């Protein structure tokens, strides 16, 4: 019947992430087991992973990584480290993956992405970026 | 001292549960937090003032019919009487009764609502 | 034209077969057990929920979210500060102060952004002549400050060099139709 | 071991709880409400993540100002955000909230809810898509998540 | 090259339903009360 | 050993309280097209103890135009009776053996509305009183149907006593012969506990948290945990009314799983009810109470008279 | 020592400081869960001049743009001398509560100090505390305060409510300022 069928796509489920390791490594870290196939790998970590059979908000799914610039985002996950290669992917702009259409090279865009900085040093202050309009008299160094 | 041993546990837990929710957080009180809610704004006025209920005769016959509640419950034991036709016309009777009275004040509109 | 939703055409036709149908309908329920029926099939669907930061929504490139301050291909500085996007800017969001860069070139020595006040409505970038401001795709930039919501020529500039592998390809997509 | 490491274990644990229980409450003013509805929602569902609405603002742990904050409307907002019981946190949703908005320059505004309640988070847009929102409202979670406060009684 | 504009389709598109459909379905009634008595009956005996 | 006895009947009825709060919000979700809490445990599994934690270290409010006696002792109330309510169920062999243990439990739950109503008032506020008055119009709806039921019922059991009807049904169950009666009793049930579509007192587009709208901390936890604790007592008390499982004197342990079984699905069921139904109005559940389940119920109680008799099935006192 | 290393600098000398959420009038009104307040001699013989904090708020405030006060030490004291127990009978006339004092010698009222004070959290009464409550307060007569700085003190009587309401029970909530006779004073 189906329902044994049902159960052996579960057990291919618990059974498709390296062992009991990789397999806790993903559920206690994004509540999901679904396996899908790797579109491909980024340059800090993360899987991009797809599985067509879904509907339209889970055939694209990510895995992120343990440690992105020295941050240990093995449980503190944020949106914001999806580079911008694969964050058009990702949030469904494209049918066509950077690993096939890759993006222009530019000497001007970064090379390494950032995560948000909200509270963190090396985050951002605004300032006056223009200059001393109305300038002062300095008097003289001697008398009379 | 079974039962008044588990209503003492029982007791003790609540009481416990509650010394460890007001002795165990932080308190910060001041004047704008400890007063009556009313969604956002002020009372107009005090909540202990008369709250007109408009079902006070509906309050007064339940009262009556938990009587006569009271007066049905000891059928059980009035089943294993010999007797089994006096219980059975006066149960009937009592039911019939209270059925009557309650068809009269539903037909004089005792159970609609003080409008 | 017009039609009614509760008017009966008419009444007056009973028999004690539909008395026996309406006093079943009352008594058992019956127009609840439907209710109680099509709760339990929506227990045995799937549920339109995404494991959000693992899998996210539909986008399009036509989104606009934050700004960035483009750059040519030479890595040319593509404002000319015509002052504009803040003639238009419906919010009074926009500043600019510029002055001549020391090449002889009209360019800015200033471009404010009180994130605040934008509407995020997208009249800046249609109204660049040069496709320099944009409103890209990042919904993803909240802060615990104020201050950091607003922002100048700097972070603005930051996030052109951030995104244009991104901006580039939308705008690539959705020209054509502006 | 160390009465330190109990201690910054035992504030995990206290963070970890208010974190995966914050119950916002029933406060919506304007349009970015309806995007709280969304995240509220089937899709980007917040009982997921233990947050769901309360209406009382005693039985609530955060607070979402999803609309624009006027001048008759301030005396509430600040009698709502007094009532609510410490430990308590504040999302400014929306630009008319975070500052003035597109109604910045009008009489009947106040420039930001700065001004009347203390914002730990501010969510931009106008509106903000649920998604953002609820980015934000994961942001608040690991701003719970390094609050430190047991270890720096012990160190007082 | 020629326009392109996201127009329909070549013949329409299909009909789209738009009444409304709640099916009647359910027992008679006299059976749901033979039912009920049924059960009563053989629940007194 | 009472005392171990009385941990293994009330610990696992607490962590029974705290998880059908997560099964009513997964339910719930899944009947809203979405997926309820599967964060914070594999499953969701600890939002339950991050709730009560997290209630616990909340600081609790004292307003000022309170009454802090009343305040402080109704949820204690509310709790001790939710809890003691627990002690004569027999599952199958009881705690305590109690032979007007229907009367027991009538007397406790009659109390039960006492912390609804001590509190409202004791939190002087308006959606206070207003849930106050409703919990006495919900009374008042409900004792007297909840009453003449259980008398008709047990006009066949022969008794008070809660363990008899294991073995007046050992044969078969008390829902055939009285359908009309458990429906009855189960929207009794439902009107008790305040729960939807009978809630009425925390209604909350109604009234913003009734009685509990000064409630913050614990002590809203408590009242929150006496309800969930009620419904699964009425589920149970349901299920050894009308759904009688197997007695089986050499496996009694099968009684407890099928009351289990049984419990279980009572229990959804109410969560179904939630999910399903818009909230009635507290002067139409007046209506609907008396007007359509009291005349049945007095009709049916003369029936459950005749019926003994007529039919020489008059029960055994003991 | 801040004088020897940092010349040139200002020290503010206040009086116990009252205000929404001061250790002084609440220490005094939060005496009412214990059955009975007690008061040093029963509280005469000690004399108390308090301030208001929004006056030596303002007053740091101009200390910080005035082009004197540069070298010099201030006396914020409030004008109003109270004594002890007419301080706290004002507390509890306020604060409709009740009043029951009565004597104890500085030595155990100090060793009830010390038990309170064993107190991981924040405690509630210390010795200290108890000498510094028991101290009168010194005459300001030869330093300049607060009008030689540009605040007029707020006195007691017109700001005790805002504080002391918190304590008062409903039957008291909603009660003015005009009913709770005022305190006597004194000049020394
Ligand atoms: C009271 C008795 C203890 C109650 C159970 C506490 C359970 C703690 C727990 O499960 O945290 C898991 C969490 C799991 O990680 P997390 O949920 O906090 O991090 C976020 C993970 N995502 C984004 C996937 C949701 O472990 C921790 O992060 C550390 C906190 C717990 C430390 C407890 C020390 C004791
Ligand atoms: C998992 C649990 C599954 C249980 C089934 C859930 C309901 C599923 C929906 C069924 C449905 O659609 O019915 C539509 C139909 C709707 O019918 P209708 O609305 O189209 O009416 C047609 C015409 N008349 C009025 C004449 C009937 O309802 C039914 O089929 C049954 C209705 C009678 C229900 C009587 C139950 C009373 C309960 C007390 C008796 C004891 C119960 C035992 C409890 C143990
Ligand atoms: C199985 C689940 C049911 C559990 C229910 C019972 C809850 C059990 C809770 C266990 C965790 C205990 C820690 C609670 C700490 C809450 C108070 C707090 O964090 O404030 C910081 C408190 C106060 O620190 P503080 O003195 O620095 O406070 C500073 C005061 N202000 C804000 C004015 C500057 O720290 C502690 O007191 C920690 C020790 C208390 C341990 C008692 C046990
Ligand atoms: C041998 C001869 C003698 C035999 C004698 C026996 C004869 C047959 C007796 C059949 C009587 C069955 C009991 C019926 C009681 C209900 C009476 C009734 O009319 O319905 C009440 C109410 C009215 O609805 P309304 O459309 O407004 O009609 C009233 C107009 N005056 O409608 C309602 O109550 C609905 C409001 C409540 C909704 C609550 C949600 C219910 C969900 C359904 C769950 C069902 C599960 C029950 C399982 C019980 C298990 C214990
Ligand atoms: C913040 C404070 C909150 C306080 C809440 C108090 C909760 C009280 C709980 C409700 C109790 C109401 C019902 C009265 C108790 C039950 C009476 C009863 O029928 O059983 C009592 C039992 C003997 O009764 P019975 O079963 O008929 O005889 C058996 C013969 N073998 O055995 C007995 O006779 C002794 C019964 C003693 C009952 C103890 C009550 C404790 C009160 C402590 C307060
Ligand atoms: S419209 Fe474009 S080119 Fe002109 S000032 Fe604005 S960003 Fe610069
Ligand atoms: S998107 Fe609209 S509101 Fe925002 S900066 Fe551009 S023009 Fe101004
Ligand atoms: S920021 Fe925009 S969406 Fe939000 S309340 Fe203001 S106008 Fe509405």
């Amino acid at each position: 019947m189906e329902l044994v069928e049902v159960l052996k796509r579960g057990v291919q489920q618990v059974t498709g992430h390296g062992g009991l390791r990789g397999l806790l490594r993903v559920f206690f870290r994004a509540n999901d087991i679904r396996i899908g196939t790797l579109v491909g790998e980024d340059k800090y970590g993360n899987k991009y992973y797809e599985d067509n059979k879904q509907f339209f908000g889970r055939h694209r799914w990510v895995i992120y990584t343990t440690e992105m610039n020295g941050k240990n985002t093995f449980w503190d996950v944020d949106g914001s480290m999806v580079p911008p290669e694969w964050h058009r992917w990702l949030h469904c702009m494209t049918d066509d993956p950077p690993t096939t259409n890759p993006p222009t090279a530019r000497k001007f865009i970064w090379t390494n992405h950032k995560f948000n900085v909200s509270a963190t040093p090396e985050q951002y202050v605004p300032y006056s970026t223009t200059r001393k309009k109305i300038h002062e008299w300095v008097p003289p160094s001697t008398p009379y | 001292m079974n039962l008044y041993t588990v209503i003492f546990i029982n007791i003790l837990l609540s009481l416990t549960l509650i010394l460890v929710a007001f002795w165990l957080p932080q308190m910060n009180l001041y004047s704008e937090k400890a007063n009556p809610y009313e969604c956002g704004f002020d009372p107009t006025s005090s909540a202990r003032l008369p709250f007109s209920m408009k079902f006070f005769l509906v309050a007064i016959t339940f009262l009556l019919f938990d009587l006569e509640i009271a007066l049905l419950l000891p059928l059980p034991w009035a089943i294993q009487t010999i007797k089994t036709s006096t219980m059975m016309i006066m149960a009937f009777i009592l039911v019939t009764i209270l059925s009557l009275g309650l068809a009269y004040e539903w037909t004089q509109k005792g159970l609609e609502w003080t409008e | 034209t017009y039609k009614y939703v509760n008017k009966k055409e008419q009444e007056s036709e009973v028999d004690m077969k539909s008395a026996t149908d309406n006093a079943a309908r009352i008594l058992m329920w019956t127009e609840l057990i439907r209710g109680l029926g099509m709760t339990l099939s929506y227990l045995f669907r799937e549920p339109a929920t995404i494991n959000y930061p693992f899998e996210k929504g539909p986008l399009s490139p036509r989104f606009r979210g934050e700004h960035a301050l483009r750059r040519y291909p030479s890595g040319e500085e593509r404002c000319i500060a015509c002052k504009l996007c803040e003639a238009i800017c419906p919010a009074q969001a926009i500043t600019i102060e510029a002055e001549p860069r020391a090449d002889g070139s009209r360019r800015t020595t200033r471009y404010d952004i009180d994130m605040t006040k934008c509407i995020y409505c997208g009249f800046c970038q249609e109204a660049c002549p040069v496709d320099a401001i944009v409103e890209g795709p990042n919904f993803e930039f909240s802060t615990e400050t104020h201050e950091e919501l607003l922002y100048n020529k700097e972070k603005l500039l930051n996030n052109g060099d951030k995104w244009e592998a991104e901006i580039a390809a939308n705008i690539q997509a959705d020209y054509l139709y502006r | 071991s160390r009465a330190e490491y109990v201690v910054t274990k035992l504030d995990d644990l206290i963070n970890w709880a208010r974190r995966s229980s914050l119950w916002p409450m029933t406060f919506g003013l304007a349009c970015c409400a309806v995007e709280m509805m969304h995240m509220a929602a089937p899709r980007y569902d917040m009982d997921r993540f233990g947050v769901v609405f309360r209406a009382s603002p005693r039985q609530a742990d955060v607070m979402i100002v999803a609309g624009t904050l006027t001048n008759k409307m301030a005396p509430a907002l600040r009698k709502v955000y007094d009532q609510m019981p410490e430990p308590r946190y504040v999302v400014s949703m929306g630009s008319c909230a975070n500052g003035g908005g597109y109604y910045h320059y009008s009489y009947s505004v106040v420039r930001g809810c700065d001004r009347i309640v203390p914002v730990d988070i501010y969510v931009p847009g106008c509106p903000p898509t649920a998604e953002a929102l609820l980015y934000g409202i994961l942001q608040l979670q690991r701003k719970i998540k390094r609050e430190q406060k047991l270890k720096i009684w012990y160190r007082r | 090259s020629k326009v392109k504009q996201d127009m329909p389709p070549p013949g329409g598109y299909g009909p789209i339903d738009y009444k409304r459909n709640l099916p009647r379905r359910g027992l008679s009634g006299y059976s749901m009360f033979a039912v009920g008595i049924g059960a009563l009956i053989f629940g007194y005996w | 050993m009472f005392f171990i006895n009385i941990l293994t009947l009330l610990v696992p009825i607490l962590i029974a309280m705290a998880f059908l709060t997560l099964v009513e919000r997964k339910i719930l979700g899944y009947m809203q097209l979405r997926k309820g809490p599967n964060i914070v445990g594999p499953y969701g599994i600890l939002q339950p103890f991050a709730d009560a934690m997290k209630l616990f270290m909340k600081e609790p409010m004292r307003p000022l135009t309170t009454s802090m006696s009343l305040f402080i002792i109704a949820p204690t109330l509310s709790l001790t009776l939710a809890l003691s309510l627990w002690v004569p169920l027999p599952m199958p062999h009881p705690l305590i053996n109690l032979n007007l243990g229907i009367l027991f439990i009538l007397a406790t739950s009659s109390l039960s509305v006492y912390s609804i109503l001590w509190s409202g008032w004791a939190s002087n506020s308006k959606y206070s009183l207003f849930g106050a008055l409703r919990a006495v119009a919900q009374t008042i709806s409900y004792e007297v149907t909840m009453a003449i039921i259980l008398l008709s019922v047990l006009l066949m059991n022969g008794s008070y006593s809660l363990q008899t009807l294991i073995t007046t049904q050992e044969h078969m169950w008390l829902l055939l012969p009285a359908w009309p009666m458990a429906m009855m009793w189960f929207i009794s049930t439902l009107a008790e506990t305040n729960r939807a579509p009978f809630d009425l007192t925390e209604g909350e587009s109604e009234l913003v948290s009734g009685f509990n709208v000064e409630y913050a901390a614990g002590p809203f936890a408590l009242f929150f945990m006496a309800e969930y604790t009620n419904i699964i007592l009425m589920n149970a008390l349901t299920t050894i009314i009308f759904l009688g499982p197997l007695y089986y004197i050499n496996l009694p342990e099968l009684y407890s799983t099928n009351f289990m079984m049984e419990a279980l699905l009572l229990s959804s069921t109410f969560l179904w009810i939630r999910a399903s139904y818009p909230r009635f109005r507290y002067d139409q559940l007046m209506h609907l109470l008396w007007k359509n389940f009291l005349p049945l119920t007095l009709a049916l109680c003369m029936w459950h008279i005749s019926l003994p008799i007529f039919t020489a099935g008059v029960p055994p006192y003991m | 020592e801040v004088r020897s290393v940092f010349p040139e600098a200002i020290i503010i000398r206040p009086s116990d400081i009252f205000g929404r959420e001061d250790r002084f009038l609440n220490h005094f009104a939060n005496y009412r869960w214990f059955l009975a307040v007690p008061l040093v001699s029963l509280g005469f013989k000690t004399v108390k001049q308090p301030v208001y904090v929004a006056d030596v708020s303002k007053g740091i405030v101009n200390a910080t743009k005035d082009p004197d006060a540069v070298g010099k030490t201030f006396a914020f004291t409030g004008p109003n001398r109270y004594l002890l127990f007419h301080l706290v009978k004002y507390i509890f006339g306020m604060t409709h509560r009740t009043f029951i004092p009565y004597p104890l010698p500085l030595f155990v009222y100090s060793w009830i100090g010390k038990l309170f004070g064993l107190s991981p959290f924040e405690p509630w009464t210390t010795k200290d505390k108890v000498e510094r409550i028991h101290i009168s307060d010194v005459m300001p007569t030869d330093l300049p305060g607060l009008e030689d700085l540009g605040v007029q003190p707020t006195p007691l009587e017109l700001k005790s409510i805002e504080v002391l309401r918190r304590h008062r029970t409903y039957r008291w909530l909603s009660s003015e300022i005009e009913e709770t006779k005022p305190a006597k004073t004194v000049n020394y």
